[PDB]
């Protein structure tokens, strides 16, 4: 605003740029650089000479271009509006850039707005009243975004703590136009429903609070084996184009939040372009009808494409929105696609500047971010009058070359993780469904999810100890079948082969493309592992009984093709129907029995 | 025009007294012998400027040197008259024919389509392999590897599918495509030649062919005028472009070069670490543009060092782009024809081409059939091989036989002869018929009622 | 003595199954990936050092640039 | 004090034209965004100085920011009712009480003990655990290394022993970088021990700049020295995450431009290190002994990483924590074979444990190597267990996994309760067959 605070370009090579004759400018600053008044973030400072970091394209540049310092810090708008809306590395709006630019293509050095100044929404001021003192986190007033989301929360700004002093009347408003006014000690503030918040930190709570609460994964080796609940911290390291762009879309669509933040980062444009082809077509059939997954999300764009810096400021954009999002009293996740990418951009940074790698290329405050990154999300309860619970759970993809968990990928990932979850590409390269290793994928929030599990009166800890169980010796059994052969075993080992085979195809397995094993609801997944534990209890009594596994496999064909039948089944309606299955194939084992004898 | 230079250290340039210089800026470098060489800007730090030179430092004169700088940034002579003219990696060409007309002058760089205006993938396409067709489906203007063996038939295979695709495509107006070598052989640029003659596709395509004798900078930027032409395809000539860009592993090897010239800290195995960006400038620009006409379907070609499929080109690969079709070393010295590897090949988008309304609702179960059935027999083999013929089940000895059949039969077509989808989805049906009732565990009641005979 | 001649023949024979294409191709593959991620490290420590190596002369002929300029 | 400063190198500040500077030197900056933050000064050279940010550079103005020395080092306000409250890594309080009253103020890089004031602890301190206290004898005033891996329950198993531990036993706790989830299950531990009044330590969070984590270590090993050479009691010093420390000391040499080693690690670590493990030990005339035991985290699960090599060649012994036995689903997962203590000396024989407690922690060694020799054998071989001694090695390794590796967290038994248990546990192994047990060993235990 004709403030005029200006450096001058001096050094240009590649993606950074060094400004000297600055002592203005700030670390971690934004600022207005080049002709083309593209915004960038300085980053070191050497005598006279600052340098800085661009986060956009500094091809076309010519030395002389000035370079100005607004002195403050990366900020994003925080409020109603931004949901369903899809900004870039700019944080600004791609289809209105794209309209506004008339080309497919991206300009450089452009601007535009976050939210949009002529958008109107119906806000009412919720139970709040005139006079009554507020501060920062506080809802000044309530606005609808979406068909299913409503009463969106317009937070009162940051350092603010006073009392109401000229506060509107609800009404349709912009997210430009004051909707109240607060006294305090600082004389007049002007306050609206948008609130600007720095990118930098992340929006404030009040304290943390332990979560109990389990978030559907959906997914049976998600939700059994490595654990995640809301809040929870579970890594999705796989390797490239492994399927981890496809569980990403897998975990944000059938996700049980009610918001989520998805990032994308040095990703295939066809992968956002097809999220945005089909995030329209499908919509919840839950509560709030008519609602599409596109307006229940809010999509970041970095591409591989776009510069390096863009995939990082994306990321920590993310990373506020899904604060700002947990600050608003509300389950959301944020689900990051190719955090390595981020980190190798971390690395062509800390090289291009001259400092000295260690492993992977990467500067050595890796962990820094990656932990507090990690340490970030979680559920806590929330700033202001409202005292809502907010929960805000992360998911980061890494790829690690290779599938090696040698990589600092892996190794900085699992650092930090109270849960991870593998992917393996074993399974994957033969067109097989989703999978994991239960040699690899661990969760040490299995616990609490045991403990909230037992409240649906489910048994997680032991159907998944069984199971593991069952699955380690049949694994045993495998190395010893491969050793010597499979005539060396006996009745009971052959038993758990027999069921680790029918645990991998009719269980772990689940078609994604299929009508039915798309998605598994909890007590679907429960029932199934109860009636998978119930049939192995029963050939193992009757392996016991002394008859061979073979001879019980003989006339178990139809429980067999009933229980790999299991995967189909139908809607919320007949559960009853597959208890009652399982009850008719302990009679039949009962059946069976009677046979033997004779 | 600064007639001044100072330093000159391996390949590379340092010219004094000279101000505003461009990033990636085109420079005109006139040595000392009369040598015209073409040149891109690297830095420029205050009066002084650093820059590279595409044809070499080699037999320069530091004082009596002269260069002309432009100032823009990385410019090509964009045309129509492209078509059915060659074009050598320097631009200049190599057809021996007159001056090209340029219709438009743009940056060789390219710009990444935007997020909103990308347009998801759709349709199909017929490659005349089943392989391209039932195990992982190619969709128009996607985007899908080939990972090859030093020594195997890439060249040849790749040929097949330049030869048949715009023949067996309108089965799903001729096909164009676009031929790319940077850093190729002499002898691999003669098969391509009489490739590209054969298929008769040379007046309704272009070729941009940088030799192996030629510099290492010219290898590099083949791919981008490569890309601006196959983008001015796809968007201004709003026609069907196919790209077929060949010989990465020697831009990366040139690549590793440039980077270690500069002595630049250097990532993983030794390439430079902007690689995923690096490969990403090219490998992202493929797509659909929703509302414009035509589409850039890329379908690159590389060789794995060491027939390693666990190599840092190929993870590189496999990290840049999405989905891959490799070529294993394993099948090609069998003896069969062109040898696709079952396990590692998979494509972009196989959901999108399938079902009823795009060609049938019988394609996509038998691919995860079939594919169970091949992994199936892979494993049985290894245990067949270990054990013994004894000792191995009954569903082992019949995977085996059905992977053995699905590799001499299904897999083995020919180059010159293109198979129809209808050809590959009934071939699949007859090799999974081949197996038993309860076999394959992927596959739907109503299908598997309705392919048995 | 002869039908367990054989069956303890065919567990040496099952032996030679596992010391074929399956212990000595593991062992293979094992010393390959170790050699592999030994001399990447080696080479990654290695760059570490040039680099330190290039600092010394970069640092060096910044003190060879101070005494020229003391010169002058 | 300058105002006035140079050039800004990440964490790393440097200012011209300073005078009177000190190198090490606590030192208080203002910035521009009104925040006042500690930081510690580097390097001093002629008329430039180079100072560090604890807290981090992150939004500051050159001209804005103005930094007031002191002139002298780090000094530390050690005071005793410090007692059941909590500071936070820059030591300000996070109990939510108010600054307590200082006793006295000194160097939180603690003091180097004299050649002849050194005592060496004989002392037994029983673990509560049947593999802890027995295999490595557990010493207050000695030291014990601790390498985990990522995942792996660590502080859980801390937790329990520092719980089924308690003249009671005060615990200092020094956290670098510790995560919340981590600290919140540590502060659910010490609260259902209740504890918690008798205990103090300084908390750096993971949301909390972990480089100014690396002075809270220093200062609650001032604490634990203040503890020793004053109040006159049983102290344990204990540093958390110290895999973040290595990373972020890594960090500040790789800022430095420095030689790095492995692992970015300083050239002069060798020293680094030792400040670690100078948190223990005791002195001549006191009745109270200091004992620091420190825990990290090895980089890929892998020991061979600088840190636990470190670590394991400076401390006497280490404890080691299995992945697999951890995978396994049994309780802790303490591995015989790289687990040890040289503490293990003094600490048995009679008048201090038992006569018989060296010669079954040879023995246990003894059949857990032939026993892991049998696992290798009956891996590669048949299920015929390789012959007579490799079966029982085998089964008898399989049957001391199953019972006496696992003691449980919850549970706390003596020394007693373990030898009796493995005497019941050794009886399926021949008399004959321990080559580590002498003739009076025996005839020890025949009931």
């Amino acid at each position: 605003h004709a403030e005029s605070e200006y450096g001058a370009i001096y050094s240009v090579s590649g993606p950074v740029v060094i400004a000297e004759n600055m002592i203005g400018c700030a670390m971690y600053e934004l600022v207005k650089v080049g002709h083309d008044n593209l915004v960038g973030e300085v980053i070191r400072i050497d005598g006279d000479k600052a340098t800085i970091q661009v986060y956009e394209e500094t091809a076309g540049l010519t030395v002389g271009d000035p370079v100005l310092r607004t002195g403050k810090p990366l900020s994003v708008e925080l409020g109603p509006g931004l949901m369903e809306t899809i900004y870039d590395g700019i944080q600004r709006p791609l289809k209105a850039i794209k309209e506004e630019s008339q080309s497919i293509y991206i300009p450089r050095g452009i601007d535009t707005p976050a939210l949009d100044r002529t958008i109107k929404w119906q806000f009412t001021p919720g139970k709040f009243q005139v006079g009554d003192h507020i501060s920062g986190g506080d809802i000044y007033g309530s606005v609808f975004e979406n068909s299913l989301i409503s009463s969106h929360k317009i937070l009162l700004p940051p350092r603010s703590r006073g009392t109401i002093t000229w506060i509107a009347p609800a009404g349709e408003y912009t997210l430009d136009e004051k909707i109240l006014e607060v006294e305090f000690d600082g004389k007049k503030s002007d306050f609206t429903l948008y609130h600007t918040w720095p990118v930098r930190v992340p929006r404030p709570v009040t304290e943390k609070l332990s979560a109990d609460y389990p978030l559907l994964t959906g997914q049976r080796v998600l939700d059994a084996l490595f654990p995640c609940v809301q809040g929870g911290t579970t890594c999705i390291p796989g390797a490239f184009g492994c399927g981890k762009t496809v569980i990403s879309q897998s975990l944000s669509k059938y996700s049980n939040s009610d918001a989520i933040i998805y990032v994308g980062c040095g990703e295939r444009g066809n992968e956002m372009a097809e999220v945005l082809m089909e995030f329209p077509e499908l919509y919840t059939e839950m509560s709030g009808t008519k609602e599409p997954i596109m307006k229940r999300t809010t999509l970041v764009a970095n591409t591989s494409n776009m510069p390096v810096a863009a995939r990082e400021a994306s990321i920590y954009t993310g990373i506020t929105l899904a604060e700002y999002f947990r600050d608003q009293g509300k389950n959301v996740s944020m689900i990051a696609d190719s955090s390595s990418r981020w980190a190798e951009a971390l690395r062509e940074i800390s090289g291009r500047l001259g400092e000295m790698p260690a492993d992977q290329g990467f500067p050595a405050y890796l962990g820094a971010k990656l932990a507090s990154f990690y340490e970030r999300a979680g559920k806590a309860v929330a700033l202001g009058s409202p005292d809502r619970t907010g929960s805000v759970s992360i998911v980061a993809a890494v790829s690690p070359a290779g599938g090696d968990f040698s990589d600092p990928v892996t190794t900085a990932t699992l650092g930090i993780t109270q849960v991870f979850w593998g992917l393996d590409k074993k399974l994957a390269q033969r067109k097989h469904f989703p999978s994991i290793n239960t040699s690899v994928s661990y969760s040490k929030y299995t616990n609490v999810l045991n403990k909230f599990y037992d409240s649906n009166y489910p048994e997680f800890p032991v159907l998944r100890d069984r199971m593991k169980e069952i699955l380690s010796n049949a694994e045993e059994l495998e190395q010893v079948v491969q050793l010597v052969g499979k005539s060396a075993l006996s009745d009971s080992d052959k038993i758990t082969l027999d069921v680790a085979t029918l645990i991998k195809e009719d269980f772990l397995q689940q078609n994604g493309y299929s009508t039915y094993d798309a998605f598994c609801p909890i007590w679907k997944t429960f029932d199934m592992m109860r009636a998978f534990i119930s049939y192995h209890d029963e050939a193992q009594k009757a392996v016991a009984n002394g008859a061979n596994w073979s001879k019980l496999a003989d006339s178990t064909g139809d429980v067999k093709h009933a229980v790999s039948s299991s995967k189909f089944f139908e809607p919320s309606r007949g559960e009853k129907e597959v208890h009652g299955e399982f009850e008719k194939l302990l009679s039949t084992m009962q059946e069976r029995f009677a046979e033997s004898t004779d | 025009n600064y007639n001044t230079v100072s330093g000159v250290n391996g390949p590379l340039v340092i010219l004094e007294k000279v101000k505003f210089p461009r990033y990636n800026e085109i420079v005109n470098l006139t040595l000392p012998d009369g040598t015209v060489r073409q040149g891109q800007v690297l830095e420029i730090r205050g009066d002084r400027a650093i820059v590279q030179v595409f044809e070499g430092t080699s037999g320069i004169d530091v004082k009596k040197t002269t260069v002309e700088f432009t100032g823009e940034s990385l410019r090509i002579p964009v045309s129509e008259d492209m078509l059915g003219r060659i074009f050598d990696g320097s631009g200049r060409p190599i057809d021996n024919g007159p001056k090209v007309f340029a219709e438009d002058y743009l940056d060789i760089n390219g710009s990444p389509i935007n997020p909103y205006a990308r347009i998801y993938p759709e349709e199909m396409i017929s490659t005349g392999v089943s392989a391209i067709d039932t195990m992982n489906s190619i969709a128009r203007g996607q985007k899908i590897p080939i990972f090859s063996a030093s020594g195997l038939p890439h060249n040849e295979i790749a040929a097949q599918i330049c030869r048949q695709a715009g023949l067996v495509r309108p089965t799903k107006e001729n096909f164009s495509i676009v031929f790319a070598a940077m850093g190729v052989n002499l002898e691999t640029a003669r098969f391509f030649k009489q490739d590209f003659e054969e298929n008769g596709s040379l007046e309704r395509t272009s070729l941009f062919l940088n030799l192996a004798n030629d510099p290492t900078i010219e290898r590099i930027i083949t791919p981008r005028l490569a890309l601006t032409t196959a983008e001015y395809l796809a968007y201004q000539t709003e026609r069907h472009v196919l790209t077929i860009l060949t010989d990465m592993s020697s831009y990366a090897d040139a690549l590793r070069e440039v980077s270690a010239a500069r002595e630049e800290v250097p990532g993983r195995r030794g390439y430079p670490g902007y690689m995923y960006t690096d490969l990403s400038t090219i490998y992202e620009r493929a797509g659909r543009v929703e509302g414009r006409n035509g589409s850039i379907t890329q379908i690159p070609i590389l060789t794995m060092p060491n027939d390693d499929i666990t190599h840092p080109i190929p993870d590189l690969t496999g990290y840049i782009t999405e989905g891959q079709i490799f070529v294993d070393r394993q099948l090609h010295n069998k003896g069969i024809y062109p040898p696709i590897n079952v396990l590692p090949s998979l494509s972009r988008l196989m959901k999108s081409a399938i079902g009823e309304g795009m060609t049938r609702k019988d394609h996509g179960d038998v691919s995860n059939q079939l594919y169970a059935k091949y992994a199936i027999g892979k494993d049985a083999a290894a245990m067949k091989a270990v054990v013994g013929e004894e000792a191995l089940s009954i569903e082992d000895k019949l995977s085996l036989e059905f992977l053995e059949k699905f590799e001499k039969t299904f897999i083995t077509q020919g180059a010159y002869e293109d198979r129809t989808v209808f050809e590959s989805l009934d071939q699949a049906w007859s090799l999974l018929r081949i197996y038993p009732k309860e076999m394959l565990n992927r596959i739907s009641p109503k299908i598997l009622d309705e392919f048995y005979d | 003595a002869f039908i367990i001649l054989d069956e303890v023949i065919k567990v040496t024979n099952r032996r030679v199954n596992a010391i074929e294409h399956v212990i000595i191709p593991r062992t293979e593959n094992t010393i390959a990936y170790i050699n592999s991620e030994l001399d990447e490290l080696d080479r990654e420590e290695f760059y570490r050092l040039k680099k330190v190596q290039e600092k010394k002369q970069n640092e060096t002929a910044k003190l060879d640039a101070e005494m020229k300029l003391k010169r002058d």
